[PDB]
């Protein structure tokens, strides 16, 4: 199949603090700006195995979300993290 | 239950529940990160008609939606605004909170009809509509997206890992092996659609008629 | 060029266990998905369990749940099977199989192991 | 959960005959469903994805299809390669497999 | 009182993954058929002791969910879990 | 707080917070669990009237809804399309996702009016009304449920552990002393209600005056 | 400036647990005479330090409720608490 | 990434991610709290005018909310019930579950209009909204609410840690150096406003022209 | 058939600690729960802190809180008492209660205890 | 949080009259009242629950009723087993007791 | 009545480090936070770091995020920054500075320590 | 993120002249910018905050404004003490410097 070595996404500044005032919405920008323009070109099997990754990892996230009535999920990887807590304690 | 994948040592592992790590200390959270992908990476055929035969309708399933932090650059994106043809709407509106695909290059919006057998707008695979750092089952009334998946991961603790074209179109059939399709250029100049056609070939199509009228 | 290598057979008591080993070539092992079916003499098929193209999702029959263990190696190209435990209806040819479709969907299968013909006494 | 039912469960006929064979189940499927061959000793062989996508280096003799639970497999103009015995893999929500189909002649 | 102490039950299959293609929604089943219906028989005072668990349960859930402003509460068993790692460390 | 219940050699035990378990290792989530539990198997009188007492209406209350993962079948659910007699609702509209309740034997659904002196229906003792996976305060207008309780459980590291008949009603006063009640065989032909008579009972009058008229 | 060395609040009674029967809804009050009134006067500069604690806390709360599509925020001291199990395992 | 607080013997103290602490335990959830701050503990001027100087309007942004336990006593709550002056609304109904600031002591609800150049309501610090146990970004149509800010704390484990008058207004401009302000005691009878008046000496003008008319 | 059985009595200083004794038989003791009141001499009563039917739900009033720990045992149809750091004030009649209603519910009490008073110096 | 408040504190009566009790409190009940009845040195006993429900092997002379806060207990053609202490619980919020009431003769 | 005091200067090797010790006085050491700002020979300012007014939060510039370690006392009324790992571009003027506004706004600068010429070798 | 553009580089002029530096931005910012003067040798001081707010302290000669990018300083009246260099802080979204304004006479 084809597949795309490189890459270059759109993270958020959820943290990185790079930050004055402009933090205050009524003087912020209104949704763009805001998202981090990151550029990748490292291990290019890489992300391919992470594209096949995520493509299996699809199946058992729709049994996850079938499986519940949330609309908004939002709990998962503290789920995961507390899973793996247990995991080791 | 659910994979998850890792970075140890700036490469990737895998595994579900019983492999240890008593390496990876999972210093904290924010290094804990899900992820959105697009399909373009895969290299589908991404024109018009075949995402109508990547689609499909039924009902009696509900949308279900979900968060990641981070995605892809797209480009092809998409929306919708398609009714019936009777004149009623084939999609339900988008909730509040939800907006379009944020970071597009093509924006492959759509108006038309067809039968909307199925009051929701799944993928036929089993993928996603990814909308502002969402996902849905399905596709909601007026609003860009894209295609793709998500992936969980772990990082290690050392960092962190524009025009948006407008295009527009008409269609009929809509979930049909008699699916039409049209693209625009002006309120009367339209062409018939072919899976050749790409965003750029039409894009220089608004110079070419755009002389010729 | 897709080359299934399906280890010999050996006896083993009830109750013992195995390690199986069936090895491939021809194409990207980690880019495809394996399992394993079963066929007893004179009998149908039998699934018994499933890995993703990575490793991380397993997936198991009902019948055999716990009793076996999946694995891969994806560097050595190289499917394993532990198994334990084992009664007498485990008797049978354990076949190593791959998929027809790619990235650990299309559990129907386009390759077929030679088998071996596992036995309890 | 699912089970499956071949029909019939063999056929002894001769070649140039054309054969079908059905295959059913207890539950309502789309084409998601295959079809299988081996013989006596042999390790098996594909034949057909999703109930009617023929396989690579196959004859275009073997053909089949259906939906929900009925399911079919006909075949013109049979050989004696084609007197192995068949099976129906379902792969809806479990990988099921059941009674197999043989074959031979008078 | 009355105590029923057979038991028959509707659980979900979150896990169990004796899965195909169907986890797909759009060729998956509407809401039903996916619920798996367990049954029971086990020890009788058990299921007798269980229903008056969760009597009892009633009241400290009830001033839970007034003491707080969601609706949809989701977040009970992850919270219940964490309080457990605390009470061990 | 809260009670939390355990399953230790197949047989329960209890403890809030200060009973240590060195034994459970806890090792993932989906051992842990919240379960439902229907109010028939501690074997009420599961008539159609004593719900009305069983019941009530006020008002500065709000609702309040929670999440289980597996409950009990269903000899007895209840549906409610219920208007006051002026003319407008009494109950509010289901909210998204929710939905009725989904495994029943005898869906006791209903139609009437009576003062709905309280903008919400909550349970008199303090109960729930069970949805989908789903448990309320109150009552919402026109969807099954069915009256039942919750505990939240651990199990240990091994195992995890149909026809929906629909009937009618028509009724007023509603939450009285002056209560009234009809059950449907037809169009028009209805019978004064008693708390002796049975969905068996009734079901069998589907034969009799199915008969006569 | 100026600062209210003294303090008085409204807390809820998550907890306490002096209750009888009208926890249950139809019979409790409506949503008002349930908020416990807690009076305090200890050492004033605290309270001081705490007005402005939240002062500069107001920054990164408001980076964060901006880096993310949630309405209504539940899970914080969830997150924080496993955040500090993580620190120390 | 984001502070806490802690109280170790009593006292306060400070602690982002690397401070350990081999001593606080930690044993429970219920001691790990978040508390609301009204900013009258700084003692600004809580006058009416300079509320509309501590606020003002835009778009593009979204609202948010978040959850607190526990907040102080109000000398001074807000309500807002504002059209824009061609006659349409300036701000948006308040969601569901949301609901007024519950502890006031003297309640300056208002009435008025002007343009509302911004669909939503920000505070221009970027400070809160306080309503029930609730806090948002804006402000709701009609409701309550107060202003403050929130902090994060632990706590040990020891132990835990009215009549709500009502006032009205007129303005317009609102959002202007140009904002005009009125105080109500009658129908009729009005008064240009100053900052000076306190809610105390209002009420005491309840008196006066309450005789006088 | 409700035959509670409250302990005897016993002197203990200032500041010392107990642990009461209350038995019950005539019924399942596991499906209502108990509580304890006192009486000082020449005054009314005072509830003291409170079970579930299982040990679960602890109740306990203001004025004691963390200073008395209830306990029972339902195989040994028992109930206890732990308390300690005693004043003067706690001198008094404890009474071992039960309730009218069914499983943790109904504070209010059906059968009252012999009682014991119990004493400081 | 909830206080009660017995009233009369006590009363000096013979056989044969009739008799109420009052009991108020200091904020809203429903009828989740109860009484009781105990002497100097018996252990008690109960005799109405949720302030009318009378209790088993109880003399239908005992009655009771209220709402909100107001209370009753109204006795008629008394005896001496009558003349027992008498108080009143509270259960709403908390298990309140009070002052309680003393009976006796002349 | 503001009194700062900026440490005197030390040469360090490349690769090595140090601690920076600014004091303050004439007002509420606390209630106002502080940064470091650089000022190379012939050259403009360069912001480094910067800490809440009571130590939970901490900014860093991009440049220099990790190599150095912000951190006051508010005890002491005492500043301090640790640092390694140095390159030669280090080499600076660093100055303590405090803010305009208080509790933990406003970068912008009222005051300004003395300055220390930090070199390398 | 953000760049900012000092302009002019300097100036060489006179006593009693009026002079305006701009400050230029590679993004809008509101009115949260400042100004600075220091000399060679000497610790900076502080001009105005928010971009017109005065200092304490300092002649009412020093004045700017501005708004988005475009940001003044003009200040009428000069002196020998108004020979220092001078600097412009922004502080919307990172407290980012320039290139600095050097003054001096012909
Ligand atoms: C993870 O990533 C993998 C890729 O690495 C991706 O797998 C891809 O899956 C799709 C879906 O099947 C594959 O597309 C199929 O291609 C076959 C063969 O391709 C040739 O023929 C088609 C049709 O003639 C041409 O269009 C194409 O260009 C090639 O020439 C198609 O035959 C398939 O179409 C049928 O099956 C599909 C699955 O249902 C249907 O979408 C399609 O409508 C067709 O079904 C119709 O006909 C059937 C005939 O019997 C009938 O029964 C049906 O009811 C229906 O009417 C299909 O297009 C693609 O090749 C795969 N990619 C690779 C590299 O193999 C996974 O999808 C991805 N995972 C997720 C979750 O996205
Ligand atoms: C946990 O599980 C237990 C069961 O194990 C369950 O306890 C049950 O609680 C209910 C609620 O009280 C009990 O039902 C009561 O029964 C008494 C006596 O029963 C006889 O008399 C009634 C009435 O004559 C008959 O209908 C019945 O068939 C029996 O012959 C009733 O008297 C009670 O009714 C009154 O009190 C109820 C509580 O408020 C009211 O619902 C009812 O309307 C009556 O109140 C009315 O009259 C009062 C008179 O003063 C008046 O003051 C009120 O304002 C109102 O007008 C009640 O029906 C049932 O017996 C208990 N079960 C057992 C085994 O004891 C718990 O409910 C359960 N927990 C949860 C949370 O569900
Ligand atoms: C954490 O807690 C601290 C307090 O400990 C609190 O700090 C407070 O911040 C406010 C906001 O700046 C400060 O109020 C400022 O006060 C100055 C000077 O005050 C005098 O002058 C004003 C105006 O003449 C008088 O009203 C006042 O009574 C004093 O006499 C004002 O000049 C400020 O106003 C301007 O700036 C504000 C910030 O944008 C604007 O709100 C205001 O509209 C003015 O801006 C306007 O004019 C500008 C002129 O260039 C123009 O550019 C603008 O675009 C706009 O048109 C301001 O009112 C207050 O003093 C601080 N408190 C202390 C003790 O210092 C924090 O706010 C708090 N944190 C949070 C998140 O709440
Ligand atoms: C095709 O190109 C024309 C120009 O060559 C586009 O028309 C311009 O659109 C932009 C904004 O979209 C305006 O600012 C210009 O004033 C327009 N110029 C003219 C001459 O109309 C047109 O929008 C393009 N087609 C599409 C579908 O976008
Ligand atoms: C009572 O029984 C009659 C039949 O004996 C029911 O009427 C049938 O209803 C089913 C579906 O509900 C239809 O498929 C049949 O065609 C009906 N038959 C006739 C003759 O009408 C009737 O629904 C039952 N009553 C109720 C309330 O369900
Ligand atoms: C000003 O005071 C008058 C009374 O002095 C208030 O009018 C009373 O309002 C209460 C309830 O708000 C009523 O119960 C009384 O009957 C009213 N009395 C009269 C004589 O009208 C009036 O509400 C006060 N003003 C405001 C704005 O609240
Ligand atoms: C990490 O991988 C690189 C090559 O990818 C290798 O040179 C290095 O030794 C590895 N280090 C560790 C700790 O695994
Ligand atoms: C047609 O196009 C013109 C601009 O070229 C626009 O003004 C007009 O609204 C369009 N009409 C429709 C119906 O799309
Ligand atoms: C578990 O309980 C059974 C009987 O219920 C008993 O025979 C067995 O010994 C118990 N085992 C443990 C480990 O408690
Ligand atoms: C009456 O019953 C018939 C079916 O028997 C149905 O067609 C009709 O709609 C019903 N009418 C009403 C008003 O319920
Ligand atoms: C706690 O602080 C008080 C004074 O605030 C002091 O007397 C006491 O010794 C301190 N105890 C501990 C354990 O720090
Ligand atoms: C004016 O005030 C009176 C009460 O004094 C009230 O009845 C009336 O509704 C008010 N009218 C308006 C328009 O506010």
């Amino acid at each position: 199949p084809k597949c795309n070595p490189n890459l270059h996404f759109w993270t958020t500044q959820d943290e990185g603090a790079a930050i004055g005032l402009a933090w205050i919405p009524y003087f912020g920008p209104a949704a763009e700006g805001i998202y981090t323009e990151g550029l990748m070109h490292n291990q290019d099997g890489l992300i391919c195995g992470l594209r096949q990754l995520a493509n299996e990892t699809t199946q058992a996230l729709q049994l996850f979300l079938r499986a519940t009535t949330e609309l908004r999920t939002f709990s998962i990887l503290n789920r995961k993290a507390i899973d793996f807590l247990l995991q080791r304690w | 239950s659910i994979p998850l994948g890792v970075i140890h040592n700036s490469t990737l592992q895998v595994s579900d529940v019983d492999k240890l790590v008593c390496r990876d200390k999972l210093s904290s959270t924010n290094q804990l990160r899900s992820v959105g992908l697009n399909l373009e990476g895969n290299g589908v055929a991404t024109d018009v008609p075949s995402v109508t035969k990547r689609w499909g309708f039924r009902s009696g399933v509900p949308p279900k939606v979900v968060n990641y932090e981070a995605g892809e650059w797209a480009e092809n994106c998409y929306n919708l605004e398609i009714k019936k043809p009777d004149g009623s709407e084939c999609l339900p509106a988008a909730p509040d909170g939800i907006r379009g695909f944020p970071r597009c290059r093509y924006v492959h919006k759509v108006s038309g009809t067809g039968p909307c057998a199925g009051d929701f707008a799944f993928h036929k695979e089993g993928a996603f509509f990814l909308y502002d750092r969402l996902a849905s089952t399905v596709i909601y009334r007026g609003t860009t997206f894209a295609e793709g998946v998500v992936a969980f991961l772990i990082l290690p603790q050392a960092k962190k890992d524009y025009y948006s074209t407008t295009i527009r179109y008409q269609a009929t059939g809509f979930g049909t092996n008699e699916t039409e399709y049209l693209f625009e250029v002006d309120n009367l100049t339209y062409v018939q659609l072919e899976s050749r056609f790409t965003p750029q070939f039409l894009l220089q199509l608004n110079e070419t008629i755009y002389a010729s009228g | 060029q897709v080359q299934l290598v399906q280890s010999g057979v050996t006896l083993v008591q009830p109750g013992g266990s195995l390690r199986v080993s069936c090895a491939a070539s021809g194409f990207t092992f980690s880019s495809y998905a394996m399992s394993w079916v079963r066929q007893a003499p004179g009998k149908g098929l039998e699934w018994v369990s499933a890995i993703s193209g990575l490793g991380g999702s397993t997936y198991y029959a009902d019948s055999v749940k716990g009793r076996f263990t999946i694995s891969r190696d994806n560097s050595k190209n190289t499917l394993y099977l532990q198994m334990n435990s084992l009664r007498a209806e485990d008797t049978a040819v354990y076949y190593c199989a791959k998929d027809h479709r790619v990235w650990a969907a299309g559990y129907h299968f386009d390759y077929w192991g030679q088998g071996a013909l596992v036995t309890v006494s | 959960d699912i089970v499956l039912t071949q029909s019939p469960s063999t056929l002894s006929a001769s070649v140039g005959d054309r054969v079908t064979i059905t295959c059913r189940a207890s539950q309502s499927i789309s084409s998601w469903l295959a079809w299988y061959q081996q013989k006596p000793g042999e390790a098996p062989k594909l034949l057909i994805s999703d109930a009617s996508s023929l396989e690579s280096g196959v004859p275009s003799r073997f053909s089949g299809s259906g939906s929900g639970t009925e399911f079919t497999l006909t075949i013109s103009s049979l050989q004696p390669d084609d007197f192995a015995t068949y099976y129906c893999q379902q792969y809806y929500s479990s990988p099921t497999f059941g009674g197999g189909t043989k074959v031979e002649i008078k």
